[PDB]
């Protein structure tokens, strides 16, 4: 019958700095065996400060999308300050639990700067729980991408090796190269790249192709 | 003189004053008139600036309810707005359900029913305005209707709501209605409104006029007035 | 108002421009002639921010 | 509506240069049954959107008086304001999703043309609130056959003439008509650009059958 | 997932680990599953982790507006109580949530275990999630009431070591909390290789 | 403004009708109540016997749980209503939290319900002014009054009803701090009250205490009466 | 005749806002003033009787961990708007991790401080003095029944209040220190006071950005009073 | 006169005299004035105290991002309008994902005034709106009325002492169309400083400027923006 879901796929990545917060985001919509476009930008910008990106069901997307807009102007419109990164965290759990019985099929990232100008990354679940890491990979490429930042974002696994921290083109290396990775074995990551960068002094975003097929 | 507080109460000879000073409210309003001609229903609005504050082109009295329905209201003017409002949903009704233009007459009915449920209990006043409905169709020509503000709502050739109601419908009966097309119509509405108040209690009037019939092809707009300037070439000519 | 209270309006906004010693008048010398023929008001004023 | 009783068929739109052409058939195909071969998929909207659908043909009915009474409106307002084609695409997007999240899904497949202010617009919305912009939109079994007719040309080439936009219309709806069950040789084209909304005629196709000789 | 908690003559000990997987998929290694909810309570994530958070963070709502309309913080019971009757209202809808709650009292140490199921009940030793049976274990070895502090750290240390060695869904770093009569005080977060290259031998 | 209705401030910033239906409280019955420091002690005067009937089912003393106490003047009925509503809210609040029910927590919802009663469109004001003693939280005792304006106000004693002022006057010309209670000071200033009362008649006494873990005693008026003659042992010693 | 919530004057007004206004001044009397250093606020109980408990008498609440409180003539409108006020920073926290500063509580308050209509109740009686420490700092609010909302540096409401915002006007400045404008309002108290200045009349409400917590002193009030 | 109490009540000469009190509750308002050029639309409002320590009650207020509206009256239909107000932008800005035009958010707000106008049981709204916004034709300066009969002019000015302002305005209509930002800022403010007894000054505190551009977003101005906007002036001709 009618089915209330359907799987659109798509890859988010996000990474935490000591004061910048990447969000990059794959533009390929596609459905089952077909493309529909080769521009659809996963990547948000909130505030100055926050990027969200949202894959899963596309049109749960767009809502959200434009309900966590609503209640951002109504935050400024009625405090006179712009929300946290952390506050905008709690309010998206508190939406994704308000539909607890039919839930969004979405999966969530929210990377931006907390009040001290440090990278903090939010993650989600469909269902409304949240935590403050330092980098996560959401979509149909999660288990593709998240033990090769164990091996470079974590040192996990690995002997005699110290703890630089990472850098800005250290991570800029990393997301181009691990898209590269990922859409070589993934059917649903390929056709662009929207890069975005979040410093103290605003949004910078950036566009790398990749593989047409 | 009573017993004029509520709108249920009748008087000891037997009318609702309430009414009444309701209709004598539209009296002070601005003068409007409308007529008809064979082929379609041109509408006149004898429309005052304040003083210099205004903009020429506000608030414009010459309303647009369906495709091939507007308004020529005078009287109270945000009452006339939620009136205009309540035309619209009617007029969206029956297209609607329906799937064509509505019937003037059901219209008029219709609203003429909502004005008189307006008048009926004490909760409400009645409504404090007076306005004209024309149309025009291929298979039933021009209509003029006429509400007051009880909900009497019946049909005219000539009309006229202001000040000027009997000094307009004077000299609007002297025309010979029926075998004129509505573009000499439109000067002659705009001699009317020209002869009645020039200068003597305010100062300066402007004029809208709005117009529907077989020439828009069905359509309701407002004239383009400034092409071919028919009222002050000739209003000018009108003072001798 | 009638004929008299406008008198009234003018000779007291002839002396509200007097308080101040005024060469000639103003608006709202008029103004608060009006109020001042009706009973008097400051304004106190609140409620109106 | 949970069964379709009566569907359309694929619909085709693609951009070119200062302007979108929209053509679909007119068949009302019930089951296999070629029951209603004369009607109309294609909304001309006032001056410079436009609509085309797929699905059932009744809900397509719905909309377009739904539609047609909003277009009214705002033409009645006198503003000398009209709806953007995407605020129109924004408008059918959240109606649909706002239908499907009660359990009662619209069951149609939308597209929408519109060319304002020098830049054109081409429009997606599907059943389930699916919605994004494309340089040339294809539905149904269209998505699996002309789709890469049109991406093959827009990537040998991203701009076009109308000439060579509609020529490559006619290719589509030609193949189309070769290998679509549900698909018939009558079919109208629609056109919008500055000077206004065009609806053409019910053209046709020119077929081969030179492969039927052989065994 | 696995949680436990016993309480003893000085206070009430609670530890977890910080896994939570999805399907054959895990999701995190650092999800702090006992939830604060206030300066003199503690409670968990036992099964789903909206439900759990959601559930906790209304009821520490709730506790907050208590104490300021009585001047006087609530009991543990009472808490308890709350939980278990905000959630009986969509039994059957399924609601999943296992959680447990631990405070001190008036009475002194307060231990009760709330479920989604609605089994409220009081006790002194618990132990939630799907390698919990392998804590019941090594917990109903190493109890007693006479403990020291190290003591019970060690066994608790040790019984989520034993239970994430066993269990495939549990890992992680393993928290471990300590109610006094004053407050709780964090004690450590330990993972579980460090655990592995001291205990081992 | 005028008298009429309960939602217009007077010219001078009043409402009329609390200061008025205080009134009514202000024209009935007394009856008093102190705390002593382990027994709590109340009672009420002008039992009023005519002749020819029961006074069990008329009585101004009653309990909504186990530890807590009642009293109240003014008009009954509006108090037959809110110790109905008060029997209900006690045991719902026993419903969810398990606690016996502090005393503050009872007058919080009656002056509550009193207030949100008055607010509304032609309810009528509850006419009444209750006592609400209690001891619960390791066994302090409490004793709160109300208002028609729905005041819960604290006290360590109190008098109410017809010439309270005379009465909590003797309170205070009595009233020591010393010693301690000692249940027997209680029980004699008890006696004191219901001496100090605006008849003291001598058998329309009705006073009912408890210990703090104890229920409602009753008591029986020879009690009373040896009670009240040792009293005037102690006045005939002050000769 | 002006009978009602539902009738201008023929000049403005209600006139049920102004009986209102004219309510605040049966009142006992308080004063808050700002300090960058922090916020400081006292009251008077006026209280009765010996049998009356003084510890009972609310004038200072709590609202927040940083953000107090002081209510005006009537009680029990005070009560209400006390309970929502707690109720909403708590929604606030709940869905912001985060505290609502004390303008944004005070919005919240007066966007029904007139709500009032018995159709389609009565308006609220009560002044709210209202002090927190924000991101900005301390803040000093005063709103009043009619919802009209201000700033004030250093307010004094209730009775008496004429004077107390005159004699505040001669010692106020803006750099001010803490004990300083302590005692500054305590001499102001016992000037508009009738009783001996003593433990148990007055009592003080102190937030500092350093100590958030306990908006209060406890008789170390009295080593304040012995010090004037 | 006993016919002048209820909004229900027609008079016996048909005036509801209750829409003339809430006219003169408007006309007891500070003073405030609004302003447009062809393409930068100006409102400069004066703000007032109740005493000296206290803060100013701020009367430019936001709604959005090209709309912002200035206040005079009463507060409570002030907020009670203006969360109607956003409300109904951000509606619009869900539903349609584009910026509301002006008209029909005014004729919305008339249409929201009209019902407390004509049942029984609610008051008109004691209310001084002075709107400026931004559609696809240009700005626009529109002002309310507690009958709802809003206006759109090219210069206004309503509350207490308005009527120099108006003067100004009236000599200064034919140069307000042309010129840019700051000389239109300080002819509101040469209207201000007629709205004012001669015996003192505009200082800083007192006044408040909110500009809309057609590319520039709404944004109100307090002290730190506005002594710029103050230099600029000689005194008036003593």
């Amino acid at each position: 019958r009618f089915s209330p879901y359907v799987f659109n796929g798509g890859t988010i990545l996000a990474i935490a700095g000591e004061d910048f917060a990447i969000v990059a985001s794959d533009t390929r919509l596609s459905e089952g065996f077909s493309i529909h476009t080769r521009d659809s930008p996963k990547c948000y910008k909130l505030t100055d400060k926050t990027v969200i990106g949202c894959s899963g069901f596309h049109g749960d997307c767009l809502t959200l999308t434009k309900i966590i807009e609503a209640r951002l102007k109504m935050y400024k419109h009625s405090n006179n300050k712009a929300m946290t990164t952390g506050a905008i965290a709690a309010m998206l759990s508190t939406i994704l639990y308000s539909r607890r019985f039919f839930p969004y099929y979405v999966y969530n990232i929210i990377g931006g700067l907390d009040e001290e100008g440090k990278g903090a990354v939010y993650s989600f679940d469909p269902v409304g729980s949240y935590q403050r890491d330092s980098f996560k990979a959401g979509g149909s490429a999660s288990a593709m991408l998240q033990p090769l930042l164990d091996n470079q974002v974590g040192f996990k696994n690995m002997q005699n090796v110290e703890h630089v921290p990472l850098s800005l083109d250290r991570a800029m290396r990393l997301v181009k190269d691990v898209f590269i990775s990922a859409a070589e074995r993934d059917v649903y990551t390929g056709d662009a790249l929207r890069i975005c960068i979040v410093t103290k002094e605003g949004i910078r975003e950036e566009t790398v192709s990749l593989r047409k097929d | 003189t009573g017993y004029d507080l509520s709108a249920s109460t009748f008087s000891p000879d037997g009318r609702v004053f309430q009414v009444e000073y309701a209709m004598k409210a539209v009296e002070n309003s601005s003068t409007a008139i409308g007529i008809r001609c064979k082929d379609g229903v041109v509408f006149g609005v004898e429309k005052l600036v304040l003083s210099k504050l205004y903009e020429e082109g506000s608030n414009k009295r010459l309303f647009n309810v369906d495709r091939h329905v507007g308004m020529a209201v005078a009287g109270l003017l945000a009452d006339a707005r939620s009136l205009a409002d309540i035309a619209r949903e009617e007029a969206s009704n029956f297209r609607s359900n329906f799937g064509y233009n509505i019937p003037l007459k059901h219209l008029a009915d219709r609203v003429a029913m909502y004005v008189h449920a307006y008048t009926l209990y004490s909760a409400v006043r009645p409504f404090g305005c007076s306005f004209m409905l024309g149309s025009y169709s291929v298979n039933d020509g021009a209509q003029l209707y006429m509400i007051d503000p009880s909900g009497v709502s019946y049909g005219y050739w000539g009309c006229a709501i202001g000040k000027a109601r009997q000094a307009a419908k004077t000299e609007i009966e002297k025309l010979q209605m029926k075998e004129m097309t509505c573009r000499d119509i439109v000067k002659e509405v705009a001699k009317i409104i020209y002869i009645v108040h020039d200068e003597v209690k305010d100062k300066a009037f402007e004029l809208e006029l709005s117009w529907v019939g077989e020439l828009t092809n069905g359509r309701h707009e407002i004239v383009p007035k400034d092409i071919r300037e028919e009222a002050e070439k000739y209003a000018k000519e009108s003072l001798k | 108002f009638n004929g008299a209270q406008c008198k009234a309006v003018c000779v007291e906004a002839g002396m509200i421009a007097l308080r101040r010693g005024a060469t000639e008048l103003t608006h709202e010398d008029y103004m608060e002639g009006i109020l001042e023929v009706q009973a008097k008001k400051k304004a106190n004023l609140q409620y109106y921010a | 509506t949970q069964n379709p009783m009566v569907t359309g068929t694929s619909v085709l739109g693609v951009k070119f240069e200062g302007g979108v052409v929209i053509a679909a058939d007119m068949l009302g195909s019930y089951g296999s049954l070629a029951r209603f071969r004369n009607i109309s998929r294609i909304m001309r909207v006032n001056n410079s959107t436009m609509l085309g659908a797929s699905g059932d043909y009744a809900d397509f009915q719905y909309l377009k008086q739904v539609l047609g009474q909003m277009v009214i409106d705002e033409e009645l307002l006198g503003d000398g304001h009209s709806y953007s084609p995407r605020a129109i695409h924004s408008w059918l997007t959240r109606a649909m999703y706002s239908r499907r999240s009660k359990m009662n899904p619209l069951w149609n497949t939308m597209v929408i043309g519109g060319y304002a202010d020098g830049e054109s617009f081409l429009g997606y919305v599907d059943m389930l609130g699916v919605a994004y912009e494309a340089p040339s939109l294809a539905t149904g079994y269209g998505a699996y056959l002309a789709q890469p007719l049109l991406r093959e040309v827009l990537e040998k080439q991203p701009v076009l003439s109308q000439t060579e936009a509609r020529d490559l219309v006619e290719r589509c709806m030609r193949v189309l008509y070769y290998r679509d069950a549900r698909s018939y040789n009558r079919f109208q084209i629609a056109t919008v650009t500055e000077k206004g909304v065009e609806i053409e005629g019910p053209l046709s196709t020119e077929t081969n059958w030179d492969i039927a000789h052989m065994i | 997932t696995t949680t436990l908690a016993f309480k003893f003559r000085h206070g009430v000990i609670v530890a977890a680990d910080s896994r939570a997987t999805a399907g054959a998929y895990i999701a995190s290694q650092t999800v702090k599953k006992v939830i604060e909810i206030n300066p003199y309570l503690l409670g968990t994530m036992a099964g789903g982790a909206a439900d759990c958070s959601f559930w906790e963070r209304l009821l520490a709502r709730q506790c907050r507006i208590y104490e300021l309309r009585n001047k006087e913080r609530i009991s543990v019971a009472a808490a308890s109580k709350l939980l278990a009757n905000m959630v009986y209202q969509y039994k059957g809808m399924g609601l999943s949530m296992g959680t447990m709650i631990c405070g001190w009292d008036k009475r002194g140490p307060g231990l009760y275990y709330v479920d989604s199921e609605g089994n409220r009940i009081s006790g002194a030793t618990f132990s939630v999630g799907s390698g919990s049976v392998y804590a019941y274990g090594v917990m109903d070895r190493g109890y007693s009431y006479d403990l020291e502090v190290e003591q019970a750290y060690d066994l608790a240390r040790r019984a989520i070591y034993q239970a994430t060695y066993r269990d495939a869904y549990s890992g992680g770093a393993v928290n471990l909390y300590h109610v006094r009569e004053d407050g709780w005080i964090r004690v450590s977060s330990d993972n579980v290789a460090d655990l592995h290259e001291k205990y081992s031998g | 403004s005028y008298d009429r209705a309960i939602t217009v401030f007077s010219p001078d910033g009043h409402l009329f009708q609390v200061e008025y239906a205080q009134e009514a409280v202000k024209k009935g019955s007394t009856a008093v109540g102190v705390r002593g420091r382990d027994i709590v002690v109340l009672g009420v005067e002008k039992k009023s016997v005519a002749k020819l009937q029961d006074e069990r089912t008329v009585r101004k003393i009653c309990a909504l749980d186990d530890n807590v106490c009642m009293a109240f003047a003014g008009l009954t009925a509006d108090a037959r209503i809110v110790i109905n509503r008060a029997r209900v809210e006690c045991q719902s609040h026993r419903l969810t939290v398990e606690d016996p029910v502090t005393v503050e927590y009872i007058t919080r919802y009656i002056a509550s319900l009193k207030q949100r009663y008055t607010q509304s469109n032609g309810r009528r004001p509850f006419g009444i002014s209750a006592l609400i003693v209690g001891f619960d939280f390791d066994g302090t005792p409490r004793l709160y009054q109300t208002d028609p304006s729905g005041t819960y106000h604290a006290w360590k004693a109190n008098a109410i009803g017809r010439g309270a002022k005379s009465v909590r006057e003797f309170l205070e010309k009595n009233y020591t701090d010393e010693a301690i209670e000692t249940d027997d000071l209680t029980i004699k200033l008890v006696i004191k009250a219901l001496l100090e009362v605006v008849q003291s008649g001598g058998k329309n006494i009705e006073l009912a205490v408890m210990r703090r873990d104890q229920s409602l005693k009753i008591l029986n008026p020879e009690e009373i009466e040896k009670y009240v003659a040792e009293i005037e042992k102690e006045k005939e010693e002050n000769e | 005749y002006d009978r009602g919530v539902n009738t201008f004057s023929p000049e403005g007004r209600l006139f049920q806002v102004e009986y209102a206004i004219e309510a605040i001044k049966l009142g006992s009397t308080a004063i808050g003033i700002q300090t960058s250093e922090g916020v400081c606020l006292a009251v008077e109980k006026r209280i009765t009787s010996p049998l009356m408990e003084p510890s009972s008498i609310e004038k200072i609440v709590e609202i927040d961990a940083h953000i107090g409180c002081a209510m005006s003539g009537l009680i029990a409108d005070a009560k209400t708007l006390i309970d929502k006020a707690r109720v909403e920073t708590q929604n606030h926290w709940f869905t912001y991790n985060e505290t609502m500063t004390v303008e944004s509580v005070t919005q919240a308050v007066s966007n029904l401080a007139l709500q009032f209509g018995e159709e389609d109740s009565r308006p609220f009686g009560v002044a709210l003095l209202f002090g927190g420490v924000d991101e900005k700092g301390p803040q000093l609010f005063h709103m009043d029944p009619s919802g009209t909302f201000v700033q004030c540096d250093a307010r004094a409401i209730g009775s008496a209040s004429e004077g107390a915002q005159s004699s505040l006007q001669e010692v106020y400045h803006k750099s001010m220190t803490l004990k300083e404008a302590i005692k500054s309002s305590l001499i102001i108290l016992k000037q508009v006071m009738e009783e001996k200045l003593n433990a148990t009349n007055i009592e003080l409400a102190t937030v500092q950005p350093g100590q958030n917590f306990h908006m209060f002193t406890k008789e170390e009030l009295e080593e304040v009073i012995k010090d004037i | 006169n006993q016919y002048d109490n209820d909004v229900t009540v027609w008079s016996p000469q048909g005036r509801i005299h209750q829409i003339e009190y809430a006219m003169e509750a408007v006309k007891q308002g500070s003073a405030t004035v609004g302003l447009k050029s062809k393409t930068h639309a100006v409102l400069v409002a004066l703000k007032r105290a109740q005493s000296e320590l206290a803060a100013h009650q701020k009367k430019i207020l936001h709604v959005d991002n090209h709309i912002g509206i200035s206040i005079a009256g009463l507060t409570a239909d002030a907020r009670l309008l203006c969360n109607f107000m956003r409300q109904e932008c951000l509606d619009s800005r869900f539903v349609f994902d584009r910026p509301l035009p002006v008209s029909r958010l005014v004729s919305l707000i008339g249409s929201k005034t009209q019902i407390p106008t004509q049942r029984y049981g609610r008051r008109p709204y004691g209310v001084g709106l002075l709107i400026a916004g931004y559609d696809d034709m240009g700005p626009h300066i529109f002002q309310t009325c507690p009958s709802a009969n809003y206006f759109d002019c090219r210069a206004m000015s309503i509350g207490a002492r308005s009527q120099s302002a108006r003067t100004y305005l009236e000599r200064h209509m034919s140069e307000f169309m042309e010129c840019n930002l700051n000389e239109l800022v300080k002819h509101g403010l040469r209207a201000l400083r007629e709205t004012l007894p001669a015996e003192q000054d505009l200082t800083t505190k007192n006044v408040s400027i909110g500009i809309v551009g057609k590319d520039l977003e709404f944004t109100i101005y307090d002290d730190d923006d506005v002594s710029p906007f103050l230099e600029g002036l000689e005194e008036r001709p003593q």
